């Protein structure tokens, strides 16, 4: 029972402003590092804020600084992004996505179930063309990212992850680091490639996976996703 | 900060964090005085534990004048002594109890005891650490001297079986199996069940082993 | 007494059957081979974050995390090759004499004078570490206690008795009846199928864990052992007493192999361990410094002089590549 | 009258205050920075090590003009450095001597505070508190005292006081005044302070250790008598001649009052010098420290 | 603290 | 007279039990040391390329 639940949905005319709220529970929540990530209608994921654990930290994405601002009110669990001057490029669904940074540790692990907005009328890119390829059930498809940069730091540890985005649900975090396969997923999933060329791997693949896959970077910061290659 | 992954930056990020609650949890740790409890007196200890109003070691955190105590009775800890007793080699105080009135209760009770005060008085490990010296169980043993004599105990002792002499020798052949005369005080004290004279004892004889380990600190001493 | 005169006789029927097979001393026949343990070992990082003296710490199983303990109430699990602290966990009972981290990374666990081995969850969804377990069953301080799989531990308690536990239901298992005095250390042969324990009665033994016996007895120290630990075969071990004199028995032969002492050392022997080949051996003085024994030719091949105060815990990584000891002075080194 | 012996004087105390300072210091540095851990008392004997030893350190610089006469051979940006890294550390080194006395009279005075509150926080928390004192007297070091040259033709170190040069009447006037303003800053806040609270914080130990009978041994007020008296006779002949010529001052800028100047010099050179042996007295005069340095 |  | 028993009959149950050569069990114990040789990192110490502690 790890729920986040996001509140602070609704219409909002441009040029006004918005307090977001996640209240989390059922986790230390002081000790995460708590992300927003948003998702246009019909579009891929983008990386909105992170706020470390400690408050310490504090990153955005290029298309929001000064306009968004990112807080956490430890004491009482509940994660505030403030919104003003919302453009009509802001009209999104907002996550919730916590993230704790330690060695071996699982970042963007869970994803909140997302409040909807609307408001009325040297960056890594990371491609992930083949938006959609049709899907058997007992087969096995494996997905393709593509990151302009090495992906592969001197520390040996390529900072690739996997999302799946569920139909109408928030996103489960796959595969970390590039070959991880995180806790509370199925084994047949499974990430391989090197830096630059990246591939899930799915074996006996079924229902209940279709969906849309998203990729991210995690070297720097903003993180960049894919356009998200979608099954059917 | 170059050459520092984004991950491999917030995890040290979260080792100063970590670092931080580590020195507050220090500090919020020394600042609990830590008295060892120990005397062969288990009714005696039990007692004394009884007046400091508040399965192995217990502690038994108590506040007195704003110091924050922290005694700990080991004397459940059936073991040998030599293995476990340098853990508490900076204890501010060494607690002892001995009943007065065992002096004559089997070899007699006041014999073993003393044994474990030289024993305990003279590790390795206490050559600095006052050691202050309950001699409970005092109001009976006005009583039994008054019946027996003391030499049932100390047949080299040559004096009067009135309370005084008998008490003031008990305290003699304690405080004189400090080895160490120059470094380690004995304070002395003989208590039953009256008033919080006892904590006050006890909060006397650890205000001045502070102000010795400040004089030690500070290289003035 | 006519079973103390039997047990003499089996006495005598054991020392005759030792005698049988000592032919000749492992040091003869070393003596052909090339001395080459003259080494400097640097020391190449330095853990610094423990407030009090640290009585214990374990390695992980990738040589890359270990656990400490100490007087200071914490147990932290640090990052070798960063010098990061992974987790800081805070106990209910300071007097800590152990740790132990398991080989799966899962959970560490933590002893000491309160006769509880607690065992310690660390991948959990919340992102606390919390006590998932408390094992009380022993009456004595614990003093070793080592991980079998994520599911049984084995402690060595202050009340003589080893007992393997199973942490889920809480109880043990089986409890090792055997020793005399304290018993102070503990290892674990690589098959994990049996262990040794040194006990403060001068001795050590050969349990097994699924059985329950005592195999094996081995009494050639003059004082209490401080610390053991097995050749990388599972085949030999070497325990560290308190009369300076580490000392190499082997499983089989049921004998000592050889002494490693010198007349210079004369402080006891706190910590032993081997390395990755089992040709070079470590140990930890109370003289504030290790040593580097060749164990193969008992030679002060080399110093690892230091630590401003007792060395109470050394532990070799899983791999090799690196040496840790902890000391009293509440510092952890590594020496590469 | 025989006045170069005591220039020769004033030589040799500054050359061995350079050496011994920069040896002591470096090594008390090296020991209470590393060696050891940090504890209230070795990250406030750290910090008058630090304090001295940027000072003697810089000697040199001074012993080059006593040398060459009233003259500067080095650079604007070498006048400003040395006179603001001395007067910074000459200054916030009485204010840590003072400060490492009132926390032994803490210490011994208030046991229970001291257990309760006197942590490595607190320590962090007020040891700013010299330095920026010190920073703030002597800001007028790092404004005015550019180089200037002399009318013989040389070039100096001095307080400018006046980068406006209107008349040498009105140079004097302005200079008299700020340096009696300089002079009673210094005497008071650098004396009768530190010599107020060394003074009073350690009566009062002594007083405790007499009265309650604590202490078999009578090290303590030996060891105590030492570490105060020392730096009453070094700091003290100069700061009575600084005030003497802070009164005389306009005199002695006008070219009499003569050989208070060489007063100043010699007494200034026993004044540097107990910055040398600051270290003997506080760091190794303790049996841990000593022990620490034999060890390494 | 240092005259002249 | 239980403990002594006790005592007693674990002598007899762990005497019984096969021995093996000293000389031969030195021999195992060098040949050991001898074979996994190269792999141990502080035996021979490793360059500074693949030594994580630098």
């Amino acid at each position: 029972d790890v729920q986040l639940v996001e509140s602070g949905g609704g219409l909002v005319q441009p040029g006004g402003s918005r307090k977001l709220s996640c209240s989390a529970s059922g986790f230390a929540f002081s000790s995460f590092g708590m992300h927003w990530v948003r998702q246009a209608p019909e579009k891929g994921l983008e990386w909105v804020a992170y706020i470390s654990s400690g408050s310490g930290t504090i990153y955005y994405a290029d298309t929001v600084k000064g306009r968004f601002t990112i807080s956490r009110d430890d004491p009482k669990n509940t994660l505030f992004l403030q919104m003003t001057s919302l453009r009509s490029e802001d009209t999104a669904m907002y996550y919730c996505v916590r993230s704790i940074y330690y060695y071996g540790s699982s970042p963007f692990d869970f994803w909140g179930q997302g409040t909807t907005l609307t408001v009325s009328s040297s960056d890594i890119v990371m491609t992930q063309a083949t938006s959609s390829v049709p899907v058997t059930p007992g087969e096995s498809v494996s997905i393709s990212c593509r990151s302009s940069k090495s992906l592969l730091h001197s520390n040996g540890n390529t900072y690739l992850y996997w999302f799946l985005q569920r139909p109408g649900q928030s996103p489960q975090l796959l595969i970390y680091r590039m070959s991880n396969l995180a806790s509370g997923v199925p084994d047949r999933f499974s990430g391989s490639g090197s830096g630059t060329a990246f591939t899930l791997t799915i074996s006996r693949l079924e229902a209940e996976d279709v969906g849309v896959y998203y990729c991210m970077q995690h070297l720097e910061y903003p993180l960049t996703f894919g356009a998200g290659t979608k099954l059917e | 900060g170059c050459t520092l992954s984004a991950e491999d930056k917030a995890a040290v990020e979260r080792s100063k964090m970590i670092d931080r609650n580590l020195r507050e949890d220090g500090e919020k740790a020394a600042r609990e005085v830590k008295l060892l409890l120990l005397g062969a007196g288990e009714s005696g200890k039990c007692t004394i534990v009884k007046q400091m109003k508040i399965t192995g070691i217990v502690e038994t955190h108590f506040t007195f004048k704003d110091l924050h105590f922290k005694m700990f009775d080991v004397t459940a800890q059936r073991s040998e002594r030599k293995k476990w007793i340098h853990c508490f080699e900076g204890v501010t105080a060494i607690i002892f109890c001995v009943a007065l009135s065992d002096y004559d209760l089997v070899m007699n009770r006041m014999h073993e005891s003393m044994k474990l005060f030289d024993s305990i008085c003279n590790n390795k490990w206490f050559t600095d650490t006052s050691i202050i010296l309950f001699l409970n169980k005092k109001d009976l043993f006005e009583e039994k001297i008054k019946k027996s004599p003391l030499t049932i105990c100390y047949p080299e002792y040559a004096g009067s079986n009135t309370y005084e002499e008998a008490a003031a020798y008990i305290q003699c052949q304690f405080e004189d199996l400090n080895k160490r005369k120059d470094t380690k005080e004995i304070y002395t004290h003989f208590t039953c069940s009256t008033d919080t004279k006892n904590v006050q004892f006890v909060f006397d004889a650890v205000t001045d082993v502070i102000i010795k380990n400040n004089l030690k600190d500070c290289g003035l001493f | 007494d006519q079973l103390r005169q039997e047990a003499e006789q089996l006495k005598n029927q054991i020392r005759d059957a030792r005698k049988a097979c000592a032919d000749a001393t492992l040091s003869q026949i070393t003596n052909n081979i090339d001395p080459v343990g003259r080494i400097q070992m640097r020391t190449r990082r330095t853990l610094r974050g423990h407030l009090a003296k640290i009585y214990a710490m374990h390695w992980g199983t990738d040589s890359r995390l270990l656990v400490s303990a100490s007087q200071d109430g914490k147990l932290i699990i640090w990052d070798s090759y960063t010098t990061n602290k992974v987790h800081a966990i805070p106990l209910r009972s300071s007097w800590v004499m152990t740790c132990a981290y398991a080989p799966s990374g899962n959970y560490v666990a933590c002893g000491g004078l309160d006769n509880i081995c607690s065992i310690y969850n660390l991948k959990t969804r919340e992102g606390n570490v919390r006590v998932s377990r408390e094992l009380a069953g022993h009456t004595g301080y614990l003093s070793c206690c080592r991980f079998l799989d994520d599911n049984q531990i084995v402690t060595s308690s202050g009340d003589t008795t080893c007992a393997l536990w199973d942490i889920q239901t809480g109880q043990q298992t089986t409890t090792f009846t055997g020793h005399t005095g304290d018993v102070m250390s503990l290892s674990l042969a690589p098959d994990t199928r049996l262990f040794v324990s040194g006990a403060c009665d001068a001795s050590a033994k050969l349990w097994d864990v699924r059985e329950g016996m005592c195999r094996q007895t081995f009494t050639g120290h003059e004082s209490d052992i401080n610390a053991i630990c097995f050749f990388p075969n599972g085949n030999a071990f070497a325990t560290g007493s308190d009369d300076a004199t580490c000392r190499l028995f082997d499983l089989r032969a049921d004998q000592e192999l050889m002494t490693y002492s010198h007349d210079n050392i004369i402080c006891g022997i706190t910590s032993v361990s081997f390395s990755k080949s089992g040709r070079l051996l470590l140990a930890g003085y109370d003289d504030f410094n290790c040593n580097v024994w060749d164990a193969l030719k008992a030679d002060r091949a080399g110093v690892l002089a230091g630590h401003d105060n007792r060395v109470s815990c050394l532990g070799v990584t899983d791999d090799g590549m690196a040496v840790a000891t902890g000391s009293w002075d509440s510092f952890l080194k590594i020496w590469n | 009258a025989g006045y170069l012996f005591l220039d020769i004087i004033t030589y040799l105390v500054f050359a061995v205050t350079f050496v011994l300072g920069v040896l002591g210091n470096g090594l008390v540095i090296w020991v209470a920075g590393f060696r050891m851990t940090h504890t209230v008392t070795t990250i406030s004997y750290l910090n008058l090590a630090v304090a001295d030893f940027c000072f003697t350190s810089t000697l040199p610089f001074f012993m080059v003009r006593k040398a060459m006469g009233g003259h500067w051979p080095f650079g604007w940006f070498l006048c400003k450095f040395v006179f603001t890294i001395v007067d910074i550390n000459l200054f916030g080194s009485v204010f840590l001597i003072a400060l490492i006395a009132l926390d032994r009279c803490v210490c011994v005075l208030h046991p229970v505070w001291t257990q309760n509150h006197r942590t490595v926080s607190l320590a962090k928390k007020v040891i700013i508190g010299p330095w920026v004192m010190a920073l703030l007297l002597t800001l007028p070091v790092i404004i005015r005292v550019t180089t200037v040259p002399g009318k013989t033709g040389t070039v100096a170190c001095t307080f400018n006081f006046s980068p406006w040069t209107n008349d040498p009447k009105e140079r004097i006037n302005v200079a008299v005044a700020m340096l009696t303003v300089r002079g009673i800053i210094r005497f008071i806040i650098g004396f009768s302070a530190p010599m107020s609270i060394v003074a009073v914080s350690y009566g009062l130990i002594a007083t405790k250790i007499h009265k309650q009978g604590l202490i078999k041994s009578s090290r303590p007020l030996r060891v105590l008598s030492f570490v105060a008296a020392a730096f009453f006779l070094c700091w003290s002949p100069y700061q009575v001649v600084a005030l003497i010529a802070t009164v005389r001052i306009r005199e002695l800028l006008q070219g009499m009052y003569k050989e208070i100047g060489i007063a100043v010099d010699v007494t200034s050179a026993l004044a540097f010098f107990n910055s040398c042996l600051n270290p003997m007295l506080y760091v190794f005069m303790g049996q841990d420290f000593r022990e620490r340095l034999i060890h390494a | 603290m240092l005259f002249c | 007279i239980a403990q002594a028993r006790k005592l007693v009959e674990q002598l007899k149950m762990e005497a019984n039990i096969d021995r093996i050569k000293v000389s031969k069990a030195a021999a195992d114990l060098m040949a050991y040391c001898e074979a996994h040789a190269k792999e141990d990192p502080l035996l021979t110490p490793v360059p500074a390329s693949e030594n994580p502690f630098r």
